[PDB]
């Protein structure tokens, strides 16, 4: 399936500090990660990933890139839990992290939680959508926001990336309830379905 | 209020979900203390909000989610108020009370960021003072901890200096005191919204051990920060600012006259002031007066003209290190100080230029020497 580099932008955030379903939102993230993570792996071997902070007051890779368990081993640390968007220059780094994604012949992908209030400005939001549309960024995006964060740049965003779908973006906005994350993205071409383009 | 009701219930409440907030017993109290707008405190965002000075009763009902405080709204959380806030309920054996419970329980229960808290028990029961003894002993302790200690809060010193200072608050020694808040000021410089009756009382008080201080002259100071209106202002930040005024002025019944019981409280003072008019004197007639290689001053019409007279000037300019500052001697025969540096200054604009001028004529005129040397 899935020959090309990700990114998984994780915010540890004012939803991630704060469960969304079992046992934190942060958590929740965690395990959907290495279950997305996996199926990412067993799309193909080598498919690589990133893994960022968007959390907190500063934006910074948690993994770099790799092709295994040493995400999982990168992320098994913490992070600043209640912290604040750094989406876009997350991003804007999580695109510069795809430029050096390795071996390339990978394509360019994004996997990023919404655990922030999601502050951004639309054609900074949009523009990011150009550079990676520009770079050729695979995009999907994590996210339940307060109400949800939606009806907003994260909607603009999947369609602004997106002249092919998942050679750009496709989004899914996840929903609260007994809503498992990994079980939920299940459904989204997120995961499975097609996995790349 | 609608923070507390309709923020208590939407609030978190759900945040936070089927939890102690909006259980049976739970809404009620809030609801049977009010929706009046005074309230409890009230989960998160709006906790991190509320501070709401009505005592929190919820004092359970934040301490709900708690036990889920691992999965649930998790950060320091707590001492973010309660240990805060109701560190403001202000009692003896209250905080005493919780003391033991949220130091034995954010450090053990949850623990088998407390630093923080470690400092909040510690640094809380030093508000009740007790006695500086124990304050001081774990204070210094709470110091020893915090020494190490590389801490992204400066809330554990803006913790602590209130704290330490909050110690020496109870004492004399502003001269650390004042300079320990003015120290904290330094620390909440950056951080930690106040009240103003928290801002200026404190930086009264600040303002205060500037007196209690009296010092290493100071002079001028923090007074430039926004201490100032804020401070003054009026009733003793008046006597505050006129005595800033005295910092400069130096006349004693510029002053004198201002006196009342608080001031008059300690009136070493009035050895201060002449203490400071000397000093205040002595730092321009130190600062300028000489320029051309300042040093001599020497003494008495010197002395007295810092219009303190020729016999004290035989004490006070006589005195230097015991003025706590001045270096150099005394000729008595001839009547000259003998005087050395230990006088810092400012201002700005004139030396500027003066500056590179000879330090670029030997420089320049050096090129002539500086021509071929160890070239040829």
């Amino acid at each position: 399936m899935v020959l090309e580099a990700t990114v998984l932008v994780i915010d540890n955030s004012e939803y991630s500090r704060n469960g969304d379903f079992p046992r934190t939102r942060f958590e929740a993230q965690i395990d959907s990660v290495e279950f997305i993570f996996q199926a990412k792996r067993n799309s193909n071997p080598e498919n690589t990933v990133g893994l960022i902070s968007g959390a907190g007051a500063n934006p910074r890779v948690l993994s770099t890139f790799t092709a295994e368990f040493g995400k999982i081993l990168a992320g098994l640390h913490d992070t600043q839990i209640e912290g604040k968007l750094h989406m876009a220059t997350a991003l804007q780094i999580a695109q510069l992290t795809l430029k050096h994604r390795q071996n390339k012949v990978q394509h360019q992908r994004i996997v990023a939680f919404v655990c922030s209030p999601i502050s951004d400005s639309r054609d900074e939001l949009i523009r990011l959508a150009k550079t990676l549309k520009k770079n050729n960024v695979a995009v999907d995006i994590i996210n339940f926001g307060e109400i949800e964060q939606n009806t907003e740049l994260l909607d603009e965003f999947i369609a602004a990336v997106n002249n092919p779908q998942e050679e750009t973006s496709h989004l899914l906005t996840v929903t609260p309830g007994p809503r498992l994350l990994y079980e939920n993205i299940a459904s989204s071409p997120i995961i499975l379905e097609e996995g790349s383009s | 209020m609608f923070n507390n009701h309709e923020i208590d219930t939407i609030l978190s409440t759900l945040r936070m979900e089927a939890d102690p907030s909006l259980h049976p017993l739970f809404e009620q109290f809030e609801k049977f203390y009010e929706e009046k707008l005074w309230f409890q405190l009230s989960e998160s965002l709006t906790k991190f909000f509320d501070d709401a000075k009505s005592t929190p009763l919820r004092l359970r009902l934040y301490d709900n989610f708690v036990s889920k405080f691992y999965d649930k709204i998790n950060q320091l959380s707590v001492v973010k108020y309660l240990l805060a806030s109701l560190k403001d309920s202000k009692d003896f054996d209250e905080s005493l009370k919780y003391l033991d419970d949220l130091k034995a329980q954010f450090q053990e229960l949850d623990s088998k960021d407390g630093i923080l808290l470690i400092d909040s028990e510690i640094a809380r029961t030093y508000l009740l003072k007790n006695d500086l003894v124990k304050a001081r002993d774990l204070l210094d302790d709470l110091e020893k901890t915090l020494d190490k200690k590389d801490s992204i809060p400066l809330r554990i010193t803006n913790s602590f200096y209130s704290t330490n200072s909050q110690y020496f608050k109870f004492k004399n020694d502003f001269n650390s005191f004042y300079y320990t808040s003015l120290l904290y000021l330094s620390t909440l410089e950056p951080s930690t919204s106040i009240t103003l009756a928290e801002r200026q009382q404190l930086a009264y008080d600040l303002s205060i051990s500037a007196l209690l201080g009296d010092k290493i002259y100071n002079f001028g100071e923090l007074l430039h920060h926004p201490i100032m209106e804020t401070i003054v202002n009026d009733s003793n930040y008046d006597w505050l600012f006129q005595l800033l005024n005295a910092l400069t002025v130096g006349d004693f019944d510029k002053f004198d006259s201002l006196i009342k019981v608080q001031i008059s409280k300690i009136p070493i003072l009035a050895q201060h002031e002449s203490f400071l008019r000397q000093k205040i004197c002595l730092m321009t007639l130190i600062e300028t007066v000489f320029v051309k290689n300042i040093r001599m001053l020497s003494f008495e019409d010197i002395s007295k003209a810092t219009h303190l007279p020729k016999d004290n000037v035989e004490h006070l300019v006589m005195r230097a290190i015991s003025l706590g500052l001045l270096k150099g001697s005394i000729d008595q025969v001839n009547e000259l100080v003998t005087i050395s540096w230990v006088q810092p200054r400012i201002i700005s604009g004139d030396q500027i230029t003066k500056m590179k001028d000879r330090l670029v004529e030997w420089n320049d005129q050096v090129e002539k020497l500086g021509k071929k040397m160890e070239a040829r």
